[PDB]
């Protein structure tokens, strides 16, 4: 079996990349990385079968193996947003060549960084039938977390970050509704979040 | 001054038949182990007394590996059918050849790895283990395939790795 | 490349399912996998040639069968919803050297009375984020459906777009504390001011959702929560 | 010990 230590795992972009991976075979099986970006198949990083321990494999990532420490681990000089995915380290017993054996993956989150941070929370109303409100957070730092929601009543989403790819703009943010009677901004996005929004 | 080998072969069978597939077994110029596929039991059995003492999941599993070493050497006989442009209304043969030498010092001398064509040799691997040797048009591709896929890593995973011990674990028994 | 089919599906327990895996290059390895939660993904069968199978790691529930070369099929007799998960179909000409398949969700059904189709709106960019950040932002939302098993796009112009987009990676429970309680979706469409100024423009956010079949059984008062495409729409605004 | 193809060509 293949044990990866780290299921969820954050890193600021233009950053140094290591995802650890170690099996549990003694006679030394073929080793591989595989990576699945968001609503899509698994596709083959690299691969070992023998020889030179360090493997070079495509986009700029590699992968040293360690027969001391039964290791296989993956690196990268420098991160990007578009290497935020899931990556699988798989192994294939000998004689069981073309049986594979993936771990639990780990979610690589990579938190882009914000040339001019301006954090704020505005208020969305409905298209048809107006007075439907929804609380929104945008443009703050991928530094501040987003906390869920302490009333089920009220719903809070994750950050998200998008991409305005023309004029090379990203931006996280967070949404939050509530159907009830008394429900404002400042009254919700409560925790832990900057005095410095604009209202 | 030991060495093993392996020679699996596979061929055409006329008018519309499975091919016939066989893989015999040799440790220091001595048949071992032995597998026929149009045997009525097509399963490995052992030439020699001395290998008998193995335990059952053995068998069953380079079982597993022979009848999957029939679909591949069948899918690759239609690949070669392909590759020569022939047509269907004949006979050939494809051969596999591995093996390895092991010196006094019990450490590999020479891995060998040959694959031959209708008694033409098609596509050798090299004594560096790394790169091929290849002879005709069809073969470079080949070659070429195999360049970007590794190859001769994963055979030299297997030449360097079991094929070395499970000698030694034979000579023991003898 | 490798196709299989469905992307999605919904079905009950005890229900029969049938999910096809086709390849165009005549690779002869052929395999089934499912990916869980904490769990990656699992081998559940697969072939070494046509008419052929092998156990992978979790076989139980699931038979498989290999008619030719290029088609392998994973067949599911008794369904249960700890069936309920992604399967991928992969082809390899090389030991460990896979290709993997589009992907297909499935979700089992103990019950068909909670299935609720979305409720979709969209929320009009305020004006303070206008006038603030020079930009407009959308917001579409989708409400009280279930299963969890919805696909959100947004359509500007009729033509369906990628940029300036966020959608949450993973929809929201209702009711955290209940296990089968209905979920909630939201995403994010922003563009320029200037672009949501225009009147001309007409922004829609689509969400298609997977329910009850044609063939499923439906006695009830409510309508029919089959598998719908729910739309929400607003035009441009100057203002 | 017999060695797998696994590889086409």
């Amino acid at each position: 079996s293949v044990t990866q230590p780290d299921a969820r795992v954050t890193v600021s972009e233009g950053a140094s990349l290591q995802l650890r991976c170690k099996y549990s075979y003694s006679a030394t099986p073929y080793l591989f990385w595989y990576v699945q970006y968001p609503r899509q198949g698994l596709q083959m990083l690299l691969k070992y079968y023998s020889g030179d321990p360090v493997v070079q494999g495509v986009n700029g990532f590699e992968a040293e193996f360690s027969k001391s420490d039964s290791s296989f681990h993956l690196r990268k000089a420098s991160v990007h947003w578009s290497d935020s995915a899931v990556y699988f380290c798989a192994v294939s017993a000998k004689g069981t060549g073309s049986k594979l054996s993936f771990g639990k993956g780990a979610k690589l989150t990579v938190s882009p960084n914000i040339q001019n941070p301006d954090p704020a929370v505005y208020q969305l109303r409905d298209s048809k039938s107006s007075d439907k409100s929804v609380c929104l957070f945008t443009d703050f730092d991928s530094q501040t977390n987003v906390s869920q929601s302490k009333d089920s009543d009220v719903y809070i989403t994750d950050k998200c970050v998008l991409d305005m790819r023309s004029m090379d703009f990203k931006s996280n943010s967070a949404v939050a509704w509530s159907n009830k009677s008394d429900f404002a901004c400042a009254n919700a996005f409560n925790n832990s979040i900057i005095p410095e929004d604009t209202f | 001054p030991h060495s093993m080998r392996y020679y699996e072969t596979a061929t055409s069978r006329r008018g519309l038949g499975e091919p016939r597939y066989t893989s015999v077994g040799y440790v220091d110029d001595k048949e071992f182990v032995r597998f026929d596929s149009d045997a009525e039991n097509p399963r490995y059995e052992p030439q020699v007394p001395w290998m008998e003492q193995e335990g059952p999941e053995y068998w069953e599993r380079i079982t597993q590996i022979a009848k999957g070493q029939e679909q591949w050497f069948r899918v690759n006989l239609r690949t070669l059918l392909g590759y020569y442009n022939q047509s269907a209304g004949g006979t050939h043969t494809l051969q596999w050849m591995y093996g390895c030498d092991v010196g006094s010092d019990g450490r590999l001398l020479r891995g060998y790895e040959q694959f031959a064509y209708d008694g033409c040799d098609y596509i050798a691997l090299n004594e560096d283990l790394r790169t091929w040797t290849a002879a005709d048009m069809a073969a470079q591709i080949t070659r070429r395939k195999w360049e970007q896929a590794g190859a001769a890593e994963y055979y030299r995973a297997y030449l360097e790795g079991e094929c070395v011990e499970w000698l030694h674990r034979y000579l023991k028994n003898g | 490349a490798v196709t299989q089919s469905p992307r999605n599906k919904v079905t009950v327990t005890g229900g029969n399912v049938t999910l096809s895996c086709r390849q165009t290059n005549s690779h002869n390895y052929m395999y089934w996998y499912r990916q869980d939660t904490g769990h990656g993904l699992r081998l559940i069968h697969y072939s070494y040639g046509a008419g052929n199978l092998q156990i992978g790691d979790v076989p139980d529930g699931y038979k498989a069968t290999r008619t030719t070369q290029e088609d392998f099929f994973l067949l599911l007799e008794l369904a249960s919803p700890s069936q309920t998960s992604l399967y991928f179909c992969a082809s390899s000409d090389a030991p460990g050297q896979l290709y993997f398949g589009e992907g297909s969700k499935l979700t089992v059904l103990e019950d068909l009375k909670n299935v609720f189709p979305p409720e979709v709106a969209v929320f009009e960019p305020s004006e303070a984020e206008i006038s603030h950040t020079q930009k407009a932002t959308l917001v579409c939302l989708a409400t009280g459906f279930y299963p969890d098993h919805v696909e959100l796009s947004w359509w500007v112009n009729g033509k369906e777009v990628h940029s300036g987009v966020c959608t949450d990676p993973q929809p929201l429970k209702e009711q955290p504390a209940l296990n089968d309680s209905r979920y909630a979706l939201s995403s994010r469409l922003r563009v320029s001011a200037t672009f949501w100024q225009n009147p001309r423009n007409h922004f829609r956010c689509q969400v298609q959702f997977y329910g009850l079949s044609e063939n499923d059984e439906w006695t009830q008062d409510r309508a029919k929560p089959v598998t719908q495409i729910v739309s929400a729409e607003a035009w441009g605004r100057a203002d | 010990q017999p060695a797998e193809g696994g590889f086409q060509l």
